[PDB]
């Protein structure tokens, strides 16, 4: 076999020609008998058997919480993927399988932050959602028993051109050269922290009103930005799915148009809101980029729901394509349909399963076989879709690892998009031998000395 | 090179409406505003109002609201000033203006268009000698042409021969008809001796009278 | 309406000479002036703008000052081609308005008139009309005055008077009187007298005929 | 591949300035090279942003500038019944200055106006103006295009045609051989963008001081549209010319629109009269294709091409994945009639965020092999984050797809080294044409002389 015709000088050095080499340690063995060779040819040379070193590639669980049923009640010990930690042992050039179940737990916790454009063609949406607080509750009661919600507000950056800014009456009031009032101009305000009073939504929208500006794209992304890395403002809990819902009818600012501004400072992606609830750097830091945002939705785990109106729909949907993850939904241009737009982009959200690697070693390589809908393997695949809350998918995961690293303890974590929990892999190479640890240096029996005596045969010592 | 070419003299009845026109040449008549202005020898120098040809947008003197109209037709560059129910006293001389570079100034003119609002027909002249009386060293003749319409009329002495020594006195308005007169002077060896003849042509009415001037 | 009252209404001078037109208007108008000029029976040409600057082609030696509501044109070295009319216009305020105008004449030696009359023609008389003619040539400065005399006594009624413009190579004014009647009135009197009344000569120069006489 | 970023030069603004914002070659009728530089967030007479412009003569130690003086006091024209004014508080003069001949254009994208009338108003918006000097002589002039009269209830009346009321007109400059000023004006005709241009001549000897509204007759701006696309596009977030239709005795310009039709970008060229001759469109949506734009011929075949930046571009990487690294396209001129193919080559950011491909200089000659090369800026690329300047040669064949040399910021973070860039001409006068970076976050101007090569590629 090819265990004895590679003439392995070491044992260290048989054990990685293939997983199927044994070594044989044994001081009484015949007279030209190869020490590498298959563990059944060994034992057959009266090979003592504790005098055989035979590694073998092996996956145990070390966490193995059984999946829960409700997502309700608890602190957070629920449990949507299992096993949770697993301890993986690999020999050179082998590999092993594992499994990994997840599950979209039913009645699970949700965060909505309602993100409203606030410009005067808004108006009439504003006097359409003043009982959405309790009428989502209603809907969303019968997918969860912990809801929380949220409202904040955005026009775009209050300086000009965007803002009109002569006479001294049109900064106080916007709408004074129409036979009206509105508010001043702002960018972003956060207005109602994420909370499970409904009613509290429905009289903060009631005192809520339109501002108006010059400039049809609005300043949205400033306020999704925000919305998302100013946490404890607006309140988004560790366990739940987070829903952000940001409704307009109108084109976006991106990055490098606040140049037309006078901004050219870019966004930093940090929280500028403050206790008087309003983004204080609006007039001096630049829109955001589309790949800012993605990074820190993705981050904080958000959910960004792009609900607008028919004219804009295509536009949203194109930048849909570039933050993946996010839901496209059409926005009647009321905003009377704005409810089951949320309840169909929940849906959704919880219908796809994908599975992500963090921290997988050069040396290792994955395979993935997926089982969606009804036990349908699908080589070659690593998410699911079409699903339903309360479903539960499965992988077959196999590791390969190529050669033998130099760090022998090595960890990597397997875990789905948006989830909590994650397979935790600890992985170990086991490319030595247990007679290594107790060789002898400058042995007497290698060339007197000048070698050194382990697993039966005698290597050169250091130096040489 | 800027020029604003104006419509030719306008004679026209009272009560009727008449409407002149600017022509830009070597520009476009949608650069800048285009202004009117009315001159007469008395009253002196009045603004009618201004066009924004791009727009159409117009600003009147209120003395003028109603009598005076002013459009224009970027199509043909020309800038137009529509007068109604006229009169006497719309009897003047009108132009066209452009500012140079300073958007409110008055810098380019147009050569002018004369209006004439009178009831008079086409009528003759009759030119009349002008003798001395019944003595020194020099003589003084004279023509007179009276009751004609409309103007002008080119007056000469011995058919452009005697062109030095003569003074034609500007036509005068006679009620409804106009009235003009010339004076020649020479030495008395030169009259009677030296026949002088006075020619008047009407190129209106189309006549050429011819006087000669007698003794008495 | 903002008033634009500017002096003089006219002046006589010389070649080489500085003169300065000026422009008060009733009201400040932050040098929103022009100055025109308008040469004998033509058109007008554009001077100044904006109170100081020269319209495009014309000469250095004019040019324009003031603040408020006063304001000036300016001619140094006057030349032969600078004896015209000049008016100035505020657009400061709409409606937009003009100076009275300045008529720069040119300065010569007194000179007194060449009068002389001349009765009805045997041509009109038998129309029906009875004109007589009074010629006052060659004189300066301009300002001279004009009186028909009637067996004595002054007429006014029926009298058409025409003036000349400076004439070209002598810069004198000549003057055209002319006393209209009906056949019928002209032969209810005898004398007819013009008098030319002129600074040259402290009494006027008479001239005058008789009717059914020669 | 040769420039010495070893021995650089420096030169420095006052702190928060913004000094090195924008920067240009100056000759002076001598032909002796200085730096200009613009700094819009200088401060003026009442202690308050204004801008402002410097002129730095050539030594090897760098240092400080003179300033190069301009107008900086608000100005009112009480006129025809209206009252004209202007206010230069944070205006940016220096956001973008361009140097023809002896003559220094410096533009003030943010200068904003107002014409009051009675009660009603034009509204105060910042319809840029652009201020001209001829150093040696001492003359000055403005050119401010957009600039109007009309009250605000005219726009509404007549749905907001035409309206130049937001220009921002010297938001980007350049000027042609003949000595034509174009400006680019992103937030013209309601935020579509226009272009104006006038000859550098004509505006000096049109302009007096006070008057505010004067005609320059010679002008000619761009066009209003109905279509869509156009809508929001900045067209004329920057500029360029060259000559791309065969015809020497014209002018072709190159305009960029960076946010046209729905944030997907573009590049048009066109004739002096605003007629479109090629249209490139961008990649991929908000990556602002068109952000910057440069021309020269890099191929040696004596035909200029185009080069476009698109310093958002995201790059796709394993796993479905996106990242924002910046993008640069060459499209190099065919022969004769015919259209720009698609891209001939692809030059793609590799630092997170860089902005790869925010400003293109072309170096004329680096190396002196025969072939133009260009300089591209990461203002936020590198491994550090301080930013990068990238230099790539030309060849038969178009660039090299690899830099021959790597500029990093000798600043420190924030410095936004790389944002503005020129190159081509020869400072030192050693026969090799030298690259002036601009670092406006740190208010200084580091200046890159190339040296002669060491080993040829
Ligand atoms: C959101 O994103 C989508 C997808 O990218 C954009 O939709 C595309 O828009 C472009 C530009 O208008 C379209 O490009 C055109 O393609 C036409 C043919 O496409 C056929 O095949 C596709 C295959 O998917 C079909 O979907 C489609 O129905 C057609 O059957 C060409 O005929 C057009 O050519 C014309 O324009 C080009 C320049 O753009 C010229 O070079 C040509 O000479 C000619 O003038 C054109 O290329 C494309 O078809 C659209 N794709 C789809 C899938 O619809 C949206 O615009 C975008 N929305 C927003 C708001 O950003
Ligand atoms: C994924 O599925 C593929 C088959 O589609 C598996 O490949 C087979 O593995 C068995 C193991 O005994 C071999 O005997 C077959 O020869 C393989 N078939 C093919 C077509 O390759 C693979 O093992 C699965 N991978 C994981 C990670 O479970
Ligand atoms: C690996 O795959 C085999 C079937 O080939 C399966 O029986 C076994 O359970 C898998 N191993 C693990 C640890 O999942
Ligand atoms: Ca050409
Ligand atoms: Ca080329
Ligand atoms: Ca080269
Ligand atoms: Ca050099
Ligand atoms: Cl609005
Ligand atoms: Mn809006
Ligand atoms: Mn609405
Ligand atoms: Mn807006």
């Amino acid at each position: 076999n090819i265990c004895t015709t590679r003439g392995v000088s070491s044992c260290q050095q048989c054990l990685a020609v293939s997983p199927m080499c044994a070594w044989c340690s044994d001081e009484a063995l015949p007279l030209g008998s190869p020490r590498c060779d298959l563990k059944e040819n060994l034992l057959k040379d009266n090979c003592a058997p504790e005098s055989i070193e035979f590694p073998v590639s092996e996956a145990r669980v070390l966490e193995d919480r059984p999946l829960s049923d409700k997502g309700s009640g608890d602190s957070s010990q629920v449990t949507q993927v299992s096993p949770q930690r697993i301890a993986l042992r690999l020999r050179p050039d082998d590999s092993k399988n594992f499994s990994i179940q997840v599950r979209q737990v039913e009645d699970y916790p949700v965060d909505i932050y309602y993100l409203m454009d606030l410009s005067y063609s808004m108006k009439d949406d504003l006097w359409s959602i003043q009982n959405l607080g309790t009428k989502l509750a209603t809907q969303m009661r019968k997918l969860t028993s912990n809801l929380r919600i949220g409202f904040g507000a955005f026009v775009d950056k209050p300086v000009s051109p965007y803002m009109y800014i002569s006479p001294p009456e049109a900064l106080e009031n916007p709408c004074y050269d129409m036979k009206t009032t509105c508010l001043p101009m702002f960018g972003y305000k956060h207005v109602l922290t994420l909370t499970d009073q409904v009613t509290r939504f429905n009289e903060e929208v009631k005192k809520q009103s339109v501002s108006r500006n010059r400039d049809a794209p609005e300043g949205g992304f400033d306020a999704i930005m925000q919305a998302t890395v100013c946490d404890e403002k607006i309140g988004w809990r560790n366990d739940a799915s987070h829903l952000l819902v940001f409704t307009t009818d109108a084109k976006t600012h991106i990055a490098l148009d606040g140049r037309l501004a006078g901004i050219v400072q870019p966004n930093d992606g940090q929280c500028h809101v403050g206790s008087d609830n309003h983004y204080s750097a609006s007039t001096t830091m630049d829109y955001p980029s589309l790949g800012l945002m993605t990074e820190k939705l993705s981050q904080k785990n958000i959910n960004l729901i792009f609900a607008v109106t028919e004219n804009v729909v295509n536009l949203y949907q194109n930048y849909s394509e570039l933050i993946p993850g996010t839901t496209v939904g059409v926005l009647s241009m009321d905003s009377s349909n704005v409810l089951q737009l949320i309840v169909d982009a929940y849906g959704k959200i919880r219908s796809k399963v994908e599975l992500e690697v963090r921290d997988l070693p050069e040396e290792l390589s994955l395979s993935f076989n997926a089982t969606c809908l009804n036990n349908e393997v699908i080589p070659g695949l690593k998410s699911c879709m079409g699903l339903k809350i309360g479903d539960t998918v499965s992988f077959s995961i196999e590791a390969k690892v190529r050669g033998c690293p130099q760090e022998k303890e090595k960890s990597f974590t397997i875990k789905p998009v948006g989830f909590k929990d994650s397979l935790i892999v600890q992985v170990t190479f086991d490319c030595d031998c247990a007679c290594q640890a107790q060789a002898e240096p400058n042995s007497h029996r290698c060339n007197n000395g000048n070698g050194t005596f382990e697993c039966g045969v005698c290597r050169c010592g250091p130096g040489w | 090179e800027v020029q604003l070419q104006q419509s030719g003299a306008e004679l026209v009845k009272p009560g009727a409406s008449v409407k002149l026109s600017c022509t830009a040449s070597g520009f476009n008549i949608k650069d800048t505003y285009v202004h009117w202005v009315k001159q007469r020898p008395e009253q002196g120098l009045e603004w009618i109002g201004r066009i924004d040809p791009a727009n159409g947008y117009t600003k009147y003197d209120p003395k003028f609201q109603g009598k005076a109209t002013i459009t224009a037709d970027t199509s043909s560059n020309t800038a137009y000033l529509q007068l109604s129910s006229l009169t006497s006293e719309d009897t003047a001389v009108y132009y066209c203006v452009r500012p140079l570079y300073d958007y409110y100034a008055m810098d380019y003119w147009g050569q002018g268009t004369s209006v004439t609002v009178s009831s008079a027909k086409t009528t003759a002249p009759s030119v009349y000698p002008l003798a001395p009386v019944c003595t020194g060293s020099s003589v003084t003749l004279g023509c007179l042409v009276k009751g004609y319409f409309p103007e002008p009329v080119t007056l000469t002495w011995n058919s452009g021969s005697l062109s030095s020594g003569v003074h034609t006195f500007p036509a005068v308005l006679q009620s409804d008809l106009y009235t003009l007169s010339s004076s020649v002077t020479v030495t008395s060896s030169t009259w009677p001796s030296q026949s002088i003849t006075c020619n008047v042509a009407h190129p209106a009415s189309s006549t050429k009278v011819d006087k000669k001037i007698e003794p008495r | 309406d903002i008033l634009m009252t500017q002096s003089p209404s006219s002046m006589s001078v010389s070649l080489g000479d500085t003169v300065s037109i000026t422009c008060h208007a009733s009201q400040g108008i932050s040098s929103n002036i022009g100055w025109l000029q308008q040469k004998p029976g033509k058109s007008f040409m554009g001077l100044i703008y904006y109170g100081t600057n020269l319209v495009d082609g014309v000469p250095s030696r004019f040019s324009g000052s003031g603040s408020g509501a006063d304001y000036s044109l300016t001619i140094s070295s006057l030349d032969s081609e600078d004896f015209a009319d000049y008016y100035c216009v505020q657009y400061a305020q709409l409606p937009y308005t003009f100076g009275g105008g300045t008529k720069l004449e040119i300065k010569r030696a007194d000179a007194a008139p060449t009068v002389s009359i001349f009765p009805p023609s045997s041509e009109q008389l038998t129309s029906g009309g009875a004109s007589v003619v009074c010629f006052l040539n060659n004189f300066y400065p301009k300002d001279i005055n004009v009186k028909w005399k009637i067996d004595g006594s002054e007429r006014q009624n029926g009298v058409l008077n025409s003036w000349t413009d400076q004439d070209s190579k002598d810069s004198t004014y000549s003057m055209s009187s002319t006393l209209t009647l009906t056949k019928d009135e002209y032969e209810r009197h005898n004398s007819y007298t013009c008098e030319a009344t002129h600074k040259t000569s402290t009494s006027p120069i008479v001239k005058s005929f008789n009717r059914n006489e020669c | 591949l040769n420039l010495d970023p070893v021995q650089l030069t420096f030169y420095a603004g006052p702190n928060g300035s913004q000094f090195g914002f924008s920067l240009d070659f100056h000759k002076d009728s001598h032909g002796r090279v200085a730096i200009v530089v613009g700094a819009p967030r200088t401060l003026g007479p009442s202690q308050e942003e204004t801008g402002g412009v410097f002129l730095c003569p050539w030594r090897a130690e760098g240092g400080q500038c003179p300033s190069l003086l301009f107008d900086l006091r608000d100005e009112t024209r009480n006129v025809g019944s209206q009252t004209l004014q202007t206010f230069k508080a944070r205006q940016g003069l220096g956001a973008s200055v361009v140097s023809w001949s002896d003559v220094i254009v410096a533009c003030a994208p943010w200068q904003h106006w107002n014409v009051l009338e009675k009660t009603e108003e034009a509204e105060k918006t910042p319809v840029g103006s652009c201020f001209l000097a001829q150093p040696e002589s001492g003359r000055r002039a403005e050119y401010s295009p957009c600039r109007g009269n009309t009250l605000s209830r005219i726009y509404v009346e007549n749905d907001f045609s035409w309206d130049k009321r937001y220009c921002e007109a010297g938001f980007s400059s350049v000027v042609t051989q003949a000595g034509e000023l174009v400006l680019g004006a992103p937030g013209g005709y309601y935020f579509l963008g226009l272009l104006a241009q006038a000859p550098v001549a004509d505006i000096f000897s049109s302009y007096r001081p006070g008057i505010l509204l004067w005609h320059v007759s010679s002008q000619s701006l761009s066009f209003d549209s109905s279509n869509p696309e156009y809508f929001d596009g900045y067209w004329g977030y920057s500029v360029a010319v060259g000559e791309f239709d065969g015809d020497l005795n014209t002018t072709e310009y190159v305009v960029g629109a960076p946010t046209w039709s729905w944030t997907l970008g573009a590049v048009e060229i066109l004739d002096s009269y605003y007629q479109r001759l090629h249209r490139l469109r961008g990649e991929q949506m908000a990556s602002y294709f068109g952000h910057s734009v440069a021309v020269t011929d890099v191929n040696g075949d004596g035909r200029h091409d185009l080069l476009v930046g698109a310093p958002l571009y995201m790059e796709s990487r394993a796993d479905r994945k996106l990242a924002e690294v910046g993008r640069v396209y060459l499209f190099l001129q065919p022969r004769g009639p015919h259209a720009l193919g698609a891209p001939s080559l692809l030059l793609t950011g590799t630092q997170l965020y860089g902005r790869f491909g925010s400003a293109i200089a072309p170096l004329g000659d680096l190396d002196r092999d025969g072939y133009n090369d260009i300089a591209v800026a990461a203002p936020y690329g590198g491994p550090s984050g301080r930013g990068q300047v990238l230099v790539f040669l030309g060849q038969s064949e178009g660039l090299r797809s690899r830099p021959s040399q790597v500029l990093d910021s000798p600043f420190p973070t924030g410095s936004a080294f790389g944002f503005s860039l020129r190159g081509a001409v020869d400072i030192d006068d050693n026969g090799y044409p030298d690259l002036i970076v601009g670092a406006y976050g740190a208010n200084q101007v580091a200046v890159y002389r190339a040296q002669p090569v060491v080993k040829a590629s």
